């Protein structure tokens, strides 16, 4: 309860500006990394075709289907 | 023969073994204990290579070959005609190379200078010992080393390379090749720059250090300096040798698949 | 032990040096010079300024157009995904046209982008050549750095433009990748029967080994007499001191002959250039004159002949 | 037929010969450039006579360096300045025998303590100013903090004794870097030591000079003017420190094993 | 001690305009995302 | 490499029968396709190239193994 | 207007450097667009209009990568 | 709620010009990156053939069809 | 505020260099132009090879002169 | 302190012309996109 | 202090006049080339 | 005078430069007329 009293003196031996820059840069790098790690797993939310598959939706439009039919002849 | 300025530097002392008995010159060469050793071992090794050519099928210079023992000999002693001659010659070779390095140390001590050149030579020696001693011992047989012959050690290099399906994907091999290429580039630029500064455009004065800095800062934006390029040079050559030794100690003892399959650790990181 | 002179123990700063004055009519130098403490541990600490004139801007426009093209095709080969780009980066590449197209200009996604990138990279290197020449000549120095650069450019153009034209196909040239260009190296050795029996390849390997040997020797020797002021080579050349004397006695005593403080730099020049000259000569003859280097070496009495003991039956003869 | 031969002579063969001849010819020219320093050499004859020989291939014709700031012309290969006055005794009666110094080995200028005879002018910058100067003449330099400033430290001398104290730093204006340390010795003279023979310990605040002993710092050569140094003086100073690598202790020149 | 030479008044001024600009930028971002959700919803 | 070689029937050989330029018109790309198929032969059996070749001449039948 | 003082631009941007940039960029862009248009269906050198001038191959397939080096020149692949 | 009072003093220890340049460059890089990441997924909007496929539209123009008939 | 919030904005050029900014903007715009054109040309929206309004290689292969020459 | 040497009047002048130029550029961009949407709609 | 090119305001006005004239002429020629190309081989 | 030429020298150079460029372009046009007569490409 009284163990952490002098803690504010930390900034008399550690430079505040260097520390701020280090923290900011590390946080941005970690943000990018965790997003990339989750995107490469089963939890991926861009390619999961939920709530609908859009490439599949484009392949089966009636106009595209009718044009692909008139090429088989 | 002596140079114009040579006589005042030919003093006694500076030796490691021997003493005053072998401290003389023969012509321009300095002899020493290790000079006697080196010439002894070089002569013996050469004569044994020649005899091993005499008992073979041809004395054509390109087709001579003395081969190591079979893998069934293990780390033992092979018959003279089926491997033992190779072992005697490979003892002579080590003796000669180490003698060469120690003679260099004696000379540098006599002239009052630092031991950088024998130290850099030590890494060539280390690569040779990796190929003939360390890798064979770890794999369990002398018959894993290369034969002595132009054109015939190249067949060894080829087949050993293809024992891993594609040896270009060896990582330490890539790193060593990087150092070799950069070393040739650096040597070309250094040679060119010094020649250019003491051989200026017709009817001009010899240039200075400021010119040397300016030219590379104009072309590239950074100049390393006249003493640091010598350092950079020692560094690139030594590193080339070092990573060659590592790449060979990895192949066989620590990796037996194809070399492309090692790299598979990278796209399998769980972070993409 | 004694100080080895590998790192700078004490550093000193003065205001940045702008550079030797250029001839009148020149453009100013761009950039304000900065200092690096870590670069100063091993060498000179100043970075910049830089000279950008006419030839070094055209170069740098060409080169960056080429880089954009190469990068975008590598990125299209994974479906535009940057995550996959980083994941499989050493396996990606921009590939040359299919060999059946000959020397024509193929469509853009079947080899035309390769052709574009090759053209722009070529122009970049020739403009850079002119820059290097003029920069050395405007300060009043000999143009020795342009001769070696010319040799290197010639090797880049030989494998890539001259040999593919003499063969009749752009598909004989390397692609732009890391593992892809290593695959090209191995395949061209396999197709034309073993580069170890190419004699120009052996000679260039001799000179690459020699470059490493010579530069270890020179770097060592000058660091070993830097206590007598040996790192200042211009003064040791125009007024020979004790550093040069000791440096030349060392090699004379050790191997029986020596060079001087100026001549060793000519040995360096030549050892670096013969490597690439033999590179050009070995590639230019492969395919156009010789079809199997091993059979050539056998015809000229070079290859060893291992004992046989067996008989293998060629099944195309049966 | 797998190895059929049509014709023995081809282009690869001729080109290889041409290369053998193009090498073999740059060797010739480089070996000739190698002999612009130190030649003609001196060959000692059957009974002691010395002649000048020139080698294979022969020496080239002289070329001229034009030095800047009216620093004169240098012809090479050309004349030589006269050696000073070293004394030496041969040890064994044959041309290839070694030599011993006659007097005090430290003050003799033979062996690793030999030096060259250069000009008595300083090395110049591109503007005409002297290149190596003390940091009080070059008023724009500063030691980077993060680095131990050697001014004030002591100069322990390889046997544990004290040599003196560092009082100045000598810098190089053409390439900014430290070249010499100036120190006051035991008899109150000002002597220089090259920075490449000094191990600087910041916490002990010492400079260890392994070359010579502590009492040896009294006999280091001195300068004329202390605002500059000339080529000759550089050589003398450095050579004195290099003589100690073999002559400081009587056991240094005496076969390790 | 590391300092930027700005007084406290200059810092107040800079801070005012910085916060205004950042707020406007984030507003535009929100608008872009509402349009994208209306066109092609991704969750 | 299985579509052209193990279902289609294409020529695997790429090297020449003499030392100078002759009627051989194979390319480096065809050499790469062959190299790919050989890599699969090695993996499928647990061996190297030298189980059936001497690398210094991959095309000579008198320098192969049984 | 709002563009009344634009000519003062050249008081802090060097006109020599500006010219050297613009000339280089325009020439390089010219070369680039020509090569891009030639590598498409709009190509005008080998399109057979108004006539095919070369002795082209009578049956030229669609070229694949696993191909040999061609024996004769040909410029009609389509 | 008065915990963020002295926040404006941030610019007395952090350089405003460096910060501005860093922010701008980072924003441009992130813009390019996110556009490329979303274009390489199922959400791709350039190649999805919506609202119509244009290469397919060009292959079935009556002029091109009549020319391809007369060749074959 | 909400209306007086952007008042001192013109002072921006007392801390940001105008020359560097101008050069950066111009170069970035050229690079982005090249990039977007190349990305759109590599999709279904390609406008050089779509054979609209007509296919020109096909048009050249079916000229009567070329047809009569190919017939022999 | 980091500074560009421009006074406040010079900054006002530069800002005026900069904003005018940027507005004109964005106008031209919008026009190009309207034409492209009329010719080949992509969404 | 501030970055300058040494041109006065009169020199800048002169340069600007000729620069704008040249750019206008160049763009005119470009438009003409494209009208000819559209007449010969329309691409849209 | 960043090139050291006065205004008279610049006028002189410009005169001859323009004449030379016109002659060169004339020769180019002639070459293209011959090529069109021999092998028309459009
Ligand atoms: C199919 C074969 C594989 C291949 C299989 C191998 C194998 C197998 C090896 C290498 C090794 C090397 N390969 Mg590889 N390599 C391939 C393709 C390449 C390519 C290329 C462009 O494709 C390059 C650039 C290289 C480059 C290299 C170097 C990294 C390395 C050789 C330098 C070395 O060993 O120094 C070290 C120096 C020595 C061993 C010299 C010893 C010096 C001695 C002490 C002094 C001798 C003095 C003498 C007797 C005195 C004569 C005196 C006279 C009086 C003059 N390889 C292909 C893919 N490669 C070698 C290696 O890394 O070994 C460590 C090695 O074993
Ligand atoms: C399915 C995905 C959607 C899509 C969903 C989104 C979403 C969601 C967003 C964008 C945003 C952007 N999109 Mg979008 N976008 C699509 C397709 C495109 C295509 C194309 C070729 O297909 C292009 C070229 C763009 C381009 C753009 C940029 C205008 C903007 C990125 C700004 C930036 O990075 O600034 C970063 C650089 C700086 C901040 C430097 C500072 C410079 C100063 C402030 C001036 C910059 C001007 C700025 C670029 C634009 C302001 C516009 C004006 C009010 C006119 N999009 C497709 C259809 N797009 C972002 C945006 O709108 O920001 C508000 C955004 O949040
Ligand atoms: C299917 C897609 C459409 C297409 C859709 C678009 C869209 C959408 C846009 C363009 C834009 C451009 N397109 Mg387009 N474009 C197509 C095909 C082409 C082809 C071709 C060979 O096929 C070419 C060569 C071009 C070329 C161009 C450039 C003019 C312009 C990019 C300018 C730039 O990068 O400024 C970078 C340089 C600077 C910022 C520096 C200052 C500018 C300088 C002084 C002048 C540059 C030219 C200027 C804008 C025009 C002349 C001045 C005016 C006549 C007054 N397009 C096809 C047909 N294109 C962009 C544009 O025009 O914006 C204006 C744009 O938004
Ligand atoms: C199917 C496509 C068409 C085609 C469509 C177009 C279109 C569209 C254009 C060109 C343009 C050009 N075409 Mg074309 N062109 C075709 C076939 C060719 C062939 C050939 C081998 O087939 C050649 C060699 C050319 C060559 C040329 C150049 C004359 C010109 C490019 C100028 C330049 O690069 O900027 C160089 C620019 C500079 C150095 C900066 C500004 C120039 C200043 C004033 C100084 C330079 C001197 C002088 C003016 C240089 C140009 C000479 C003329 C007088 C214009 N075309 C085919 C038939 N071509 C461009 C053009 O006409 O520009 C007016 C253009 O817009
Ligand atoms: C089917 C295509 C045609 C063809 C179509 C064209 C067309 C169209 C052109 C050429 C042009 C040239 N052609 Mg052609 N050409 C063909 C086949 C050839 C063959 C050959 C081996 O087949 C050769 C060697 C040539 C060579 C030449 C050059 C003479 C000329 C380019 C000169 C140059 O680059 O100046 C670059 C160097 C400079 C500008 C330096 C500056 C001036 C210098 C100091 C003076 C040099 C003089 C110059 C060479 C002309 C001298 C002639 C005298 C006036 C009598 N052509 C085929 C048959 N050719 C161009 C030309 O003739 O320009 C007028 C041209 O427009
Ligand atoms: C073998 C036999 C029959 C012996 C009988 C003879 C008897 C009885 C005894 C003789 C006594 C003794 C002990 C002799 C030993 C010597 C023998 C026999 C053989 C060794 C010879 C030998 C190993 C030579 C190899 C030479 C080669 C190929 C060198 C490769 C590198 C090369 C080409 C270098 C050329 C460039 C040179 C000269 C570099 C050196 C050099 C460098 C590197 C500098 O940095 C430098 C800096 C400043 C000034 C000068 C120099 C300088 O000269
Ligand atoms: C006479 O002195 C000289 C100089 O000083 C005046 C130079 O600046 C220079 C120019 C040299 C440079 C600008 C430095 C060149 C830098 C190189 C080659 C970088 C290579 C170093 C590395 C550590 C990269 C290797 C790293 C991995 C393989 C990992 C030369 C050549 C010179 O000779
Ligand atoms: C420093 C580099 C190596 C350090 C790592 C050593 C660690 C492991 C090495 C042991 C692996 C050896 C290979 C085992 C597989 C091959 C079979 C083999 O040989 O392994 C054993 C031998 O181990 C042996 O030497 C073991 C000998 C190891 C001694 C190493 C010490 C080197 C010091 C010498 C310096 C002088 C079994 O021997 P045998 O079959 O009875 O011998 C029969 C034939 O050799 C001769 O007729
Ligand atoms: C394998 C085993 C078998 C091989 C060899 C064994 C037999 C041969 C033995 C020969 C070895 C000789 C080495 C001698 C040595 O080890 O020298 C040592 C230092 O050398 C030195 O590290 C020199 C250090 C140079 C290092 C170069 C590294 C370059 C780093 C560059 C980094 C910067 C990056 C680029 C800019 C110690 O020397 P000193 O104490 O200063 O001497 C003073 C007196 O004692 C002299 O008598
Ligand atoms: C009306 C039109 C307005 C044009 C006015 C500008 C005149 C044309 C350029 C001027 C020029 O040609 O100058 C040359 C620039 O070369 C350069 O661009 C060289 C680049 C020109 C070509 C760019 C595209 C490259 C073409 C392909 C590659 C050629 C490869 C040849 C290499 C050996 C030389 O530059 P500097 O000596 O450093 O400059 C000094 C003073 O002139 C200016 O301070
Ligand atoms: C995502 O990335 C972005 C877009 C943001 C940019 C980033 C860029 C990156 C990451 C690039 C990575 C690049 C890499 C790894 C490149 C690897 C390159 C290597 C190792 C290349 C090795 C060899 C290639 C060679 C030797 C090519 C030689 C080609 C030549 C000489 C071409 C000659 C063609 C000519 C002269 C043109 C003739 C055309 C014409 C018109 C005359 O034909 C008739
Ligand atoms: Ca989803
Ligand atoms: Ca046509
Ligand atoms: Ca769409
Ligand atoms: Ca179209
Ligand atoms: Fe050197
Ligand atoms: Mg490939």
């Amino acid at each position: 309860a009284k163990s952490f009293d002098g803690m504010h003196k930390l900034w008399m031996i550690m430079n505040p500006v260097s520390t701020l820059w280090a923290i900011f840069i590390f946080q941005i790098f970690l943000g990018l990394l965790i997003h990339m790690v989750v995107l490469s797993s089963d939890l991926n939310w861009h390619d999961d075709q939920i709530p609908v598959g859009y490439q599949l939706q484009g392949e089966t439009l009636p106009v595209n289907l009718e044009m692909k039919a008139a090429l088989k002849d | 023969a002596l140079l114009n300025f040579e006589k005042k530097y030919r003093v006694r002392g500076g030796t490691l073994v021997g003493g005053d008995l072998f401290d003389f010159w023969v012509g321009p060469f300095y002899v020493g204990f290790f000079g006697v050793s080196a010439v002894f071992f070089a002569t013996l090794g050469t004569m044994l290579i020649l005899f091993g050519a005499a008992i073979g099928p041809t004395l054509n210079i390109w087709q001579i070959s003395i081969a190591p023992p079979d893998l069934s000999v293990g780390l033992g002693f092979a018959p003279i005609r089926e491997g033992g001659l190779w072992q005697v010659i490979t003892i002579c070779a080590v003796g000669a190379f180490v003698s060469w390095a120690l003679r260099q140390v004696e000379i540098a001590r006599k002239l009052g200078m630092g031991l950088h050149v024998p130290f850099a030579f030590s890494f060539a020696i280390l690569a040779y010992l990796t190929l003939v001693f360390f890798r064979p011992v770890l794999l369990g047989a002398w018959g894993h080393a290369f034969p002595y012959g132009l054109f015939s050690h190249l067949d060894w290099v080829s087949n050993v390379g293809y024992q891993t399906l594609h040896f270009h994907y060896n990582p330490a091999h890539m790193l060593a090749i990087s150092f070799f290429f950069i070393n040739t580039l650096a040597l070309a630029m250094h040679g060119s720059l010094i020649l250019s500064v003491v051989n200026p455009q017709k009817g001009e004065e010899v240039k200075t250090a400021e010119h040397e800095n300016t030219v590379f800062r104009d072309i590239v934006g950074y100049s390393i300096g006249a003493l640091a390029i010598h350092r950079l040079g020692l560094f690139l050559a030594i590193n080339a040798a070092f990573w060659s030794a590592v790449c060979m100690i990895l192949t066989g003892p620590f990796w037996t698949r194809g070399w492309p399959e090692w790299w598979m650790w990278w796209p399998n990181l769980p972070i993409w | 032990p004694e100080y080895q002179n590998i790192f700078n123990k004490v550093q000193v700063r003065e205001p940045a040096y702008p550079g030797v004055e250029l001839p009148k009519g020149s453009l100013p130098r761009v950039g304000k010079p900065i200092f690096s403490y870590w670069l100063g541990k091993i060498g000179d600490a100043q970075i910049g300024p830089l000279y950008l004139g006419g030839w070094g801007i055209a170069s740098l426009i060409s080169g960056f157009i080429a880089l954009e093209v190469i990068g975008l095709n590598m990125l299209a080969s994974v479906g535009w995904d940057p995550r996959l780009f980083l994941k499989e980066f050493f396996w990606l590449g921009l590939e040359p046209p299919p060999p059946a197209y000959g020397l024509s200009i193929p469509p853009l996604a079947e080899g035309g982008w390769w052709l574009i990138a090759g053209l722009f990279l070529t122009m970049s290197l020739l403009l850079w050549w002119v820059r290097v020449y003029k920069r050395a000549k405007d300060l009043g120095m000999g143009t020795h750095l342009s001769w070696a650069f010319a040799v290197a450019i010639l090797f880049f153009l030989t494998l890539g433009f001259i040999r593919p034209v003499l063969m009749g196909s752009w598909g004989e040239a390397p692609p732009f990748g890391i593992f892809p260009h290593l695959d090209w190296t191995a395949a061209i050795s396999i197709r034309y029967g073993n580069f170890y029996y190419n004699p120009f390849h052996g000679l260039s390997i001799a000179f690459m080994y020699g470059s490493a040997v010579l530069f270890a020797m020179h770097g060592g020797t000058i660091l070993a007499v830097s206590r007598y002021g040996g790192d200042r080579e211009i003064d040791q050349i125009t007024d020979r001191g004790t550093a040069a004397e000791r440096a030349m006695l060392f090699w004379r005593w050790c191997m029986g002959f020596n060079a001087s403080m100026e001549s060793i730099h000519r040995w360096a020049w030549w050892f670096a250039v013969f490597c690439i000259i033999n590179s050009i000569l070995g590639i230019i003859l492969t395919g156009t004159v010789v079809d199997n280097w091993y059979l050539w070496a056998v015809k000229h009495g070079v290859a060893p002949s291992y004992p046989s003991e067996l008989t293998i039956d060629n099944p195309y003869l049966t | 037929e797998f190895g059929y031969i049509t014709q023995y002579f081809d282009l690869a063969q001729v080109t290889l010969w041409a290369f053998w001849l193009s090498l073999l010819s740059v060797i010739f020219f480089n070996r000739r450039e190698d002999k612009r320093e130190g030649y003609p050499q001196e060959a000692v004859q059957i009974f002691g006579k010395t002649i000048l020989t020139e080698g294979f291939p022969f020496m080239p014709a002289p070329k001229t360096f034009k030095l800047p700031h009216n620093g004169g012309d240098v012809v090479k290969p050309g004349p030589e300045r006269p050696q000073y006055d070293f004394k030496l005794e041969q040890v064994d009666r044959f041309a290839g025998a070694a030599y011993r110094p006659v007097g005090n080995p430290m003050l003799a200028g033979v062996g690793p303590g030999a030096y060259a005879v250069r000009a008595n002018k300083p090395d110049l910058t591109n503007a005409g100013d002297p290149r190596i100067v003390p940091m009080r003449v070059a008023k724009h330099f500063a030691v980077v903090d993060k680095d131990p400033d050697p001014r004030g430290m002591t100069v322990i001398g390889a046997d544990g004794q004290v040599g003196g104290k560092v009082t100045e730093i000598w810098v190089d204006r053409a390439e900014p870097q430290v070249r010499y340390l100036e120190l006051e010795a035991g008899n109150k003279k000002k002597v220089l030591v090259p920075i490449a023979l000094c191990v600087i310990k910041g916490q002990k605040r010492e400079v260890k000079v392994r070359s010579i002993n502590g009492i040896h710092f009294n006999d280091v050569p001195t300068l004329s003017n202390y605002d500059q140094i000339t080529l000759a003086e550089e050589d003398k100073v450095s050579a004195y420190y290099g003589a100690g690598t073999l002559y400081a202790t009587p056991n240094r020149a005496e076969s390790v094993l | 001690k590391s300092t930027t030479g700005l007084t406290e008044a200059e810092s107040k001024e800079f801070h005012g305009i910085f916060m205004a600009s950042m707020t406007l930028w984030f507003g535009l971002v929100v608008l872009a995302h509402i349009l994208s959700w209306l066109y092609r919803p991704w969750l | 490499p299985f579509t052209p070689f193990l279902l289609g029937e294409n020529e695997i050989r790429v090297s020449g029968n003499t030392d100078l330029r002759n009627t051989n018109r194979k390319s480096i790309k065809q050499a790469e396709w062959t190299f790919a198929l050989m890599t699969h032969f090695s993996e499928a059996l647990g061996v190297n190239c030298t189980y059936c070749h001497n690398s210094r001449a991959f095309m000579d039948w008198n320098q192969s193994t049984p | 207007d709002n563009f009344t003082g634009t000519y003062k631009m050249w008081m802090f941007i060097d006109p020599r450097r500006a010219l050297l940039f613009i000339a280089s960029f325009q020439i390089l862009l010219g070369i680039l667009i020509h090569m891009i248009v030639l590598g498409s269906d709009l190509n005008w050198h080998s399109d057979g209009i108004p006539k095919f001038y070369f002795p082209n191959a009578a049956e030229a397939s669609a070229p694949i990568d696993m191909s040999p080096i061609p024996s004769a020149r040909n410029f009609k692949f389509d």
